[PDB]
C-alpha cells in the first residue's frame, strides 16, 4: 500500500490569503503514471502531469470552494491511492424565493439551495408573533425534504388562516450557521367581487348625476 | 400640336388672310378636321376618344403628387428619433461585453412609430385630392353634339367640338369664331390690355383659352387644347390660427428640453455621488464598462422624456381637422376652393349680400295690374277687361319682348313651367297666358325680317321699345319702361271704354299715389305697358331717341313679384343672434328694396337704419372735391343696411369701406356674396367671397372662395358654423395632449429625484406618445358641429388660446392623476400586497407593482380622453358619443390593445400578466377619473 502525507486541513476565513494543499507519495514501488486532484469526485480540469508531488493553489479561497479533495495516483498494475484532505467553510444560502403567491386550495413550495461543507442540517421555522417558533406538523399538510444541500417544503390544500407567514430555513453545521427567509401570501376566492361593486356604485352614481342635472 | 398650334398668333389681321391664303375660308377648316359643321357633330364614341388621344389632349396637367416611401422617408429623419436610436444601437452593442433584449425592443418601436405617423399623413392628403377632383366635375361648358345642346365637363371637349359662347363665359381653348351676335371679349388675361375687343368673321375671329366673355353671344369650333393652348404655354416651361400654434409649441418644447436636461444631470450626478464619495471604491477600470452602462440607461431615459414634452405636430393638427370636414361640408352645398377660408369664416362679423337669387327665389310672377283705370288685386276675367283693349295689350307684350324669351312646357316632374331669359319679360308673358290667350300666334305673323327699329334693353335707359311698320301708312311703336322713367313720358291713357283721355300732371301725382306707391310698397317691381303712333311722316328721325320716346299713351300699369325664399327669414334671424350684421346690396327702387328687406327681417320697422340710394351714397363719401374719403365713409356704414339704385362698384367702394376703418374697436371681416361680370374686384377685397353655382357667371365663380350649389342664403349660416366648429375641435384636442404631457414628465422627474429610475420605461412611453399625438388627434380633431355654436358672438383676432374653464381642467385632472400615482407608487406594496419593485438592481425582471402603475396611468389617460370633448363646462359628457364613428373606434382599439400588451408580451415591455382582481382595480381607477370630472365641473372658473 503506498504511502500519502497530506497537509493539515484549512478553514476558510475572509482572508483573502492563497491556500495551497499538498500531497507526496513517500512509498511506491509501483511505476506511477499519473495523478489528479479531485473534489467532490469531481475531476479538476489541468491536474494531469508526472506530478510524484502534487501542490493545489487557491489564489482567492471561498465558502464555495471548501470540499473534500482527493488527490489520486494511478500506476502500471497497482489500485488508485486516492487519499483525502478535507476543508471546510461556513455555510451560506446562494438561492431563495422571495414570496410565494398562490390562491387557496392550491401547491405551495419552497426552497432553500445553499453551499459548504460540512453539509448542513436544515430546520424550518414560521414566524410567531416575533420570534421563530418551530413549524407544527400538527395537520399533516407540511412535507419538508431534506438533501445535501437542497432543502424543499411543500403545503398542500392552502387554508387561508394558519398558512400565511413567512418562513425561514436555519441550515447550520460545524463551522457556523446560515437564515434567509421567504415569505408567503394566500389569496381568497372571493377577490374579483369588491372592485365589482365599486365599479357598480361608480356608475349608478354618475348616471344619477347625469340623469338628474338634464 | 398640328399646323393649327401654329395657326394662333393673330395680333391684327394676320389669321384672316393666311386662312384666306392657304385654307380659304373656315369651311375648309372645318372639313379638314373631319368635323360636322355648325349644324352639329357626330359625337360617335371611337372616334371621339380617337381624336382624343391623337389629334388633342385631355385639359388636365397631372400636378404631380409623391408617394408613401418618400412620406416614410421624411418622416423617419427626425432628430430625436436618431438619438434615440444611436442610443439603443450603443446599448446593444454594450450589453455583450438577455440584456440586449432592451435595446432591441426599442429599435422595433421606433420603426412603428415612424410607420404609423407616415401613414396618417398618407391619409389626410388622400382626402383633399378627392375634394379638388370634385371641383374639376363642376366645371362644365356648353357644347353642340348629334344636333343637341348640352353640358359636358370641361375636361371632355376635344379638337373639333361646337361650343356656344355667352356672356360671362370662360373660354376653355383656343378655338376660330363661326356665328353669333356683337360678341366682345376682355383679353386682359393675354395681352394685358383691358378693352374689349369686338370678334368678327371678316375682322379677327380668333378666340382665345382664358379671356373673359364681356358681352354678346355666338359658337366657335376647338381647334387647340391643353398644352397645346397659348394659355397653356405659359404655365409650361415655368391663418391667424396656425401661426399662434406655433408659438405655444415652441414654448412648450423648450420647457420639455430644460427639464429633460435636469433630470439627466441630476440622475448622473447623484448616481457619482452615491458610488464613489460616500460607497467609497476604486475605479477598477477591469469592470469599467458596468459604469457606462449605468449612465447609457440614464441618458436614454431622458430622450424618452423628451420626445413626450416637445409637441410634435401640434400646429398640423388644424389641417387634419380640414380634412376630414371638407367633405361633409359638401353635402351642405359648400364647395371650398381655398382652404383658408373656411375657418377665416368663423369670424365673420358682416355679410353684404344682393337681393335677387340669393334672398329672392328669382320666379317672377304677376299678381297685380291697372289697367282699365281700375285697380285689381287678383287677376280679371279675360271678358271682364275693357272692350278691344286686350288685343293690344297682348299685342304689345309680344311684339315688344325679344323673341328668344320661350316659356318651356311644364314637363317637369309635377313642377311650375320653367322660365327662360329674361325674367321680367317672361313673368309678363306667363301673366298673359294667364289670362287665357296665347301670344305664339301673335308672334308666328312676324319674323325679325318684319320688325325694323328695337332698341336693346340696357341698364342706362331702364326701358325697352320696338317699332313695327304693320298699319297702312303709319307706324306704331311699343314700349316697356320702369313705371317711373316712361310715366312722365305719357301724355295720355288709354281708359275707360278705350277711348284716350288726355293725361295731366295734376291727376299723375294723384294716380302716383295712390296705386304705384302701394304697388311698390307690397314689395313688387312696377312696370308700365304703352305705345305711340307716328303718321306718314317724309322721314321720322329715329336717331334722336329722347324726342322720339316721348308723348306715348299708358296701356296699362303691372307688379311683378319675386318671392322670398322660406328658409332666409330664419336664417337672417340666425346670423343676427350670432352677432353678424347683413346688409343688402340691390338695384331697384328704394321703396320696393325697403319692402323686401322688411320682409326678410333684415331691418325691423321702428329702428333707426338709413335706406339710402347709390348717388346720395356717392355724393356723401365724396363731399370734398371729388375723391373718396375714408372718414366721410366712416359715418355711412356703421348703419347702412339696404342700399337700393347700385352701381357695380358700389359694392367695392362698400366693402373696402367697412374693412379698412379704424373707427370700430374691432377689426371687421366681412364675406360679400356677390355674383356677376363685373363683380370680380369686390369679392377678392372681402375676406371670403361666396359664389352661386345654379346661376352663375364663370368670371365670378374664378374669383369666389366658396361656391353655393343651392344659390340660398341659408347655406352661407351652415359655413359660419362649420368654421366655429374647427377652432373649437383644435381647442379640445389641445386640451388633451396638454394634460398628458404635465403628467408624465412630472411624474419621471419626481422619479428621478427619490427612486434612481423611473416607472414608466423607453418603450411604454413610446406608446403613451403614440396614444397622445396621432390617436388623441384623429379622435377629438374631427368632432361633427352643433347649431349651438351659433349662439356665442364672433371671436375677436387677440384673444389666448388656452381658455379659463381649459387650464382649470387640465389643472384638475393632472392633481387628480398625479396624486393617485404618487399614492400608487409610494404604498402599493401595502395595498396590494405584491412585493415592491422600487429599487430594482439592472437587468431585472419585471415586477408587476410597475407594470400596475403603467396599467392604471393608461386607463385614467383614456377616460380623459372621454372626458375632454366637453369644452365649456358641460356636465352631459356622453352627449352625441355615437354621432362620430373614429372615436369609438380608437377609443376601444386602443383599450384592445392595451389588455393584449399587458398579458401577452411581456419581457419587451417590462410587463408581467396581472390577474382579474388588479385589473378589475384599474379600471375602477378609470372611472374614478370621470367621476372627479363631474366633481370639478361644479367649481366656479370667475
Ligand atoms: C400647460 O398648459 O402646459 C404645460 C406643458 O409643459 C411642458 O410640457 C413642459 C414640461 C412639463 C412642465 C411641468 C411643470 C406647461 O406649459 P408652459 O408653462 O411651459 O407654457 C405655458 C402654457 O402653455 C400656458 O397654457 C400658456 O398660456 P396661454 O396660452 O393661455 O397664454 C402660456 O403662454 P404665455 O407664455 O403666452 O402666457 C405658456 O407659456
Ligand atoms: N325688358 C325690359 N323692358 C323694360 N324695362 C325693363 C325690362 N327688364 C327690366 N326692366 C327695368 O329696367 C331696369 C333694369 O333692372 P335690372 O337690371 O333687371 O334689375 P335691378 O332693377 O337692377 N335689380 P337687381 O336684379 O337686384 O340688380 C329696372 O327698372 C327694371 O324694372
Ligand atoms: C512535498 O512535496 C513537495 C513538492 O515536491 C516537496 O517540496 C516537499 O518537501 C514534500 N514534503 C514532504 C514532507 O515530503
Ligand atoms: C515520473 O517520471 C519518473 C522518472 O522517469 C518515473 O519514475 C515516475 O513513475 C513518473 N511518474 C509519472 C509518469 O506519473
Ligand atoms: C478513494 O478510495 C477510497 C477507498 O476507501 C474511497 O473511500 C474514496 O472515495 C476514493 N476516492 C475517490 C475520489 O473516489
Ligand atoms: C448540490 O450538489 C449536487 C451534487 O450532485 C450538485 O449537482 C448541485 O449542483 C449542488 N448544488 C445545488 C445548489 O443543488
Ligand atoms: C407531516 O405529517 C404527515 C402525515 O400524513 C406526513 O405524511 C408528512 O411527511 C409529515 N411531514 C413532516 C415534515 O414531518
Ligand atoms: C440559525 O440558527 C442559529 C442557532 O439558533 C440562530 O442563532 C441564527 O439566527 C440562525 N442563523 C442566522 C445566520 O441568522
Ligand atoms: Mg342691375
Amino acid at each position: 500500500k503506498p504511502r500519502i502525507v497530506t497537509s493539515e486541513e484549512v478553514i476558510i476565513r475572509e482572508s483573502l490569503l492563497p491556500v495551497t494543499l499538498q500531497c507526496n507519495l513517500t512509498s511506491s514501488s509501483h511505476t506511477l503514471m499519473y495523478s489528479y486532484w479531485t473534489r467532490n469526485g469531481v475531476e479538476l480540469t489541468a491536474t494531469r502531469k508526472n506530478a510524484s508531488n502534487m501542490e493545489y493553489r487557491i489564489n482567492k479561497p471561498r465558502a464555495e470552494d471548501s470540499g473534500e479533495y482527493h488527490c489520486v495516483y494511478h500506476f502500471v498494475s497497482a489500485p488508485k491511492a486516492n487519499a483525502t484532505i478535507e476543508v471546510k467553510a461556513a455555510p451560506d444560502i446562494t438561492g431563495h424565493k422571495r414570496s410565494e403567491n398562490k390562491n387557496e386550495g392550491q401547491d405551495a413550495m419552497m426552497y432553500c439551495k445553499s453551499v459548504g461543507y460540512p453539509h448542513p442540517e436544515w430546520i424550518w421555522r414560521k414566524k410567531e408573533n416575533g420570534v421563530f417558533e418551530e413549524i407544527s406538523n400538527s395537520s399533516g399538510r407540511f412535507f419538508i425534504t431534506n438533501k445535501e444541500n437542497y432543502t424543499e417544503l411543500s403545503i398542500v390544500n392552502l387554508q387561508i388562516t394558519e398558512d400565511p407567514g413567512e418562513y425561514e430555513c436555519n441550515a447550520t453545521n460545524s463551522i457556523g450557521s446560515a437564515s434567509v427567509s421567504t415569505v408567503l401570501r394566500v389569496r381568497s376566492h372571493l377577490a374579483p367581487l369588491w372592485p365589482f361593486l365599486g365599479i357598480l356604485a361608480e356608475i349608478i352614481i354618475l348616471v344619477v348625476i347625469i340623469v338628474v342635472y338634464e | 400640336m398640328e399646323e393649327l398650334r401654329s395657326l394662333m398668333e393673330l395680333r391684327g389681321t394676320e389669321a384672316v388672310v393666311k386662312i384666306k391664303e392657304t385654307y380659304g375660308d373656315t369651311e375648309a377648316i372645318c372639313r379638314r378636321l373631319k368635323t360636322s359643321p355648325v349644324e352639329g357633330l357626330p359625337g360617335t364614341a371611337p372616334d371621339l376618344e380617337k381624336r382624343k388621344q391623337i389629334f388633342g389632349q385631355n385639359f388636365i396637367p397631372p400636378k404631380k403628387p409623391k408617394t408613401f416611401l418618400q412620406l416614410v422617408w421624411e418622416a423617419l429623419q427626425d432628430v430625436t428619433l436618431i438619438i434615440l436610436e444611436i442610443a439603443a444601437i450603443i446599448s446593444l452593442g454594450l450589453s455583450f461585453y438577455a440584456g440586449w433584449i432592451e435595446g432591441a425592443a426599442i429599435l422595433l418601436s421606433v420603426i412603428c412609430v415612424v410607420l404609423v405617423t407616415a401613414f396618417n399623413d398618407w391619409s389626410k392628403e388622400k382626402q383633399f385630392r378627392g375634394l379638388q377632383s370634385r371641383i374639376e366635375q363642376e366645371q362644365k361648358f356648353t357644347v353642340v353634339r348629334a344636333g343637341q345642346v348640352v353640358q359636358i365637363p370641361v375636361a371632355e371637349i376635344v379638337v373639333g367640338d361646337i361650343a356656344q359662347i355667352k356672356y360671362g363665359d370662360l373660354l376653355p381653348a383656343d378655338g376660330l369664331f363661326i356665328q353669333g351676335n356683337d360678341l366682345k371679349i376682355d383679353e386682359s388675361s393675354l395681352t394685358g390690355e383691358s378693352d374689349q375687343v369686338r370678334k368678327s368673321v371678316d375682322k379677327d375671329p380668333m378666340l382665345l383659352s382664358g379671356t373673359h366673355v364681356m358681352e354678346g353671344s355666338g359658337r366657335m369650333v376647338v381647334t387647340a387644347v391643353g398644352v397645346n393652348s397659348q394659355t397653356g404655354i405659359i404655365f409650361t416651361l415655368l391663418s391667424v390660427l396656425q401661426g399662434k400654434l406655433t408659438k405655444l409649441a415652441v414654448q412648450i418644447g423648450k420647457a420639455g428640453l430644460v427639464m429633460s436636461a435636469i433630470t439627466v444631470i441630476i440622475l448622473v450626478l447623484y448616481f457619482t455621488v452615491d458610488t464613489f464619495v460616500v460607497n467609497k471604491k476604486p475605479w477598477l477600470t477591469e469592470c469599467t464598462p458596468v459604469y457606462v452602462q449605468y449612465f447609457v440607461k440614464f441618458f436614454i431615459i431622458g430622450v424618452t422624456v423628451l420626445v413626450v414634452a416637445v409637441p410634435e405636430g401640434l400646429p398640423l393638427a388644424v389641417t387634419i381637422s380640414l380634412a376630414y370636414s371638407v367633405k361633409k361640408m359638401m353635402k351642405d352645398n359648400n364647395l371650398v376652393r381655398h382652404l383658408d377660408a373656411c375657418e377665416t369664416m368663423g369670424n365673420a362679423t358682416a355679410i353684404c349680400s344682393d337681393k335677387t337669387g340669393t334672398l329672392t327665389t328669382n320666379r317672377m310672377t304677376v299678381v297685380q295690374a291697372y289697367v282699365g283705370d281700375v285697380h285689381y288685386k287678383e287677376i280679371p276675367d279675360p271678358s271682364s277687361i275693357n272692350a278691344k283693349t286686350l288685343e293690344l295689350l297682348v299685342n304689345a307684350i309680344a311684339i315688344n319682348s325679344a323673341y328668344t324669351t320661350k316659356i318651356l312646357p311644364p314637363e317637369k316632374e309635377g313642377a311650375l313651367p320653367r322660365q327662360v331669359g329674361n325674367k321680367t319679360e317672361c313673368g309678363l308673358l306667363g301673366f298673359v297666358l294667364d289670362l287665357r290667350q296665347d301670344y305664339e300666334p301673335v308672334r308666328s305673323q312676324m319674323p325679325e325680317e318684319k320688325l325694323y327699329k328695337v332698341y336693346t334693353f340696357n341698364s342706362v335707359r331702364k326701358s325697352m321699345s320696338t317699332v313695327i311698320k304693320m298699319p297702312d301708312e303709319s307706324f306704331r311703336m311699343y314700349s316697356k319702361g320702369a313705371s317711373e322713367i316712361v310715366l312722365k313720358k305719357c301724355c295720355k291713357i288709354l281708359s275707360g271704354a278705350g277711348e284716350a283721355r288726355v293725361f295731366r300732371p295734376r291727376d299723375r301725382d294723384e294716380m302716383v299715389k295712390k296705386v304705384i306707391e302701394p304697388m311698390a310698397c307690397d314689395g313688387l317691381r312696377t312696370i308700365c305697358v304703352a305705345y305711340r303712333d307716328f303718321p306718314s311722316s317724309p322721314e321720322p328721325d329715329w336717331d334722336n331717341e329722347n324726342d322720339i320716346l316721348n308723348e306715348l299713351t299708358c296701356i296699362c300699369v303691372v307688379g311683378i313679384e319675386d318671392p322670398v325664399r322660406p328658409e332666409v327669414p330664419e336664417a337672417i334671424r340666425k346670423c343676427q343672434r350670432a352677432g353678424i350684421t347683413v346688409r343688402m346690396v340691390t338695384g331697384d327702387n328704394i321703396n320696393t328694396a325697403r319692402a323686401i328687406a322688411i320682409k326678410c327681417g333684415i331691418i325691423h320697422p321702428g329702428e333707426d337704419f338709413l335706406c339710402l340710394e347709390g348717388k346720395e351714397f356717392n355724393r356723401r363719401i365724396r363731399n370734398e372735391k371729388g375723391e373718396i374719403e375714408q372718414e366721410r365713409i366712416d359715418k355711412i356704414w356703421p348703419k347702412l343696411r339696404v342700399l337700393a339704385r347700385s352701381s357695380p362698384t358700389d359694392k367695392h367702394t362698400l366693402v373696402k369701406g367697412i374693412i379698412d376703418s379704424t373707427h370700430t374697436e374691432q377689426r371687421q371681416v366681412v364675406a360679400v356674396t356677390g355674383d356677376g361680370t363685373n363683380d370680380g374686384p369686390a369679392l377678392k377685397k372681402a375676406d371670403v367671397g361666396f359664389a352661386m353655382g345654379i346661376a352663375g357667371t364663370d368670371v365670378a365663380k374664378e374669383a369666389s372662395d366658396i361656391i353655393l350649389t343651392d344659390d340660398n342664403f341659408s347655406s352661407i349660416v351652415k359655413a359660419v358654423m362649420w368654421g366655429r366648429n374647427v377652432y373649437d375641435s383644435i381647442s379640445k384636442f389641445l386640451q388633451f395632449q396638454l394634460t398628458v404631457n404635465v403628467v408624465a414628465v412630472i411624474v419621471a422627474f419626481t422619479g428621478a429625484c427619490i427612486t434612481q429610475d423611473s416607472p414608466l420605461k423607453a418603450v411604454q412611453m413610446l406608446w403613451v406618445n403614440l396614444i397622445m399625438d396621432t390617436f388623441a388627434s384623429l379622435a377629438l380633431a374631427t368632432e361633427p358641429p352643433t347649431e349651438t355654436l351659433l349662439l356665442r358672438k364672433p371671436y375677436g383676432r387677440n384673444k389666448p388660446l388656452i381658455s379659463r374653464t381649459m387650464m382649470k381642467n387640465i389643472l384638475g385632472h393632472a392633481v387628480y392623476q398625479l396624486t393617485l400615482i404618487f399614492t400608487l407608487l409610494f404604498v402599493g406594496e401595502k395595498m396590494f400586497q405584491i412585493d415592491s419593485g422600487r429599487n430594482a438592481p439592472l437587468h431585472s425582471p419585471p415586477s408587476e407593482h410597475y407594470t400596475i402603475i403603467f396599467n392604471t396611468f393608461v386607463m385614467m389617460q383614456l377616460f380623459n380622453e372621454i372626458n375632454a370633448r366637453k369644452i365649456h363646462g358641460e356636465r352631459n359628457v356622453f352627449d352625441g358619443i355615437f354621432r362620430n364613428p373614429i372615436f369609438c373606434t380608437i377609443v376601444l382599439g386602443t383599450f384592445a390593445i392595451q389588455i393584449v400588451i399587458v398579458q401577452f408580451g411581456g419581457k419587451p415591455f417590462s410587463c408581467s400578466p396581472l390577474q382579474l382582481d388588479q385589473w378589475m382595480w384599474c379600471i375602477f381607477i378609470g372611472l374614478g377619473e370621470l367621476v372627479w370630472g363631474q366633481v370639478i365641473a361644479t367649481i366656479p372658473t370667475s
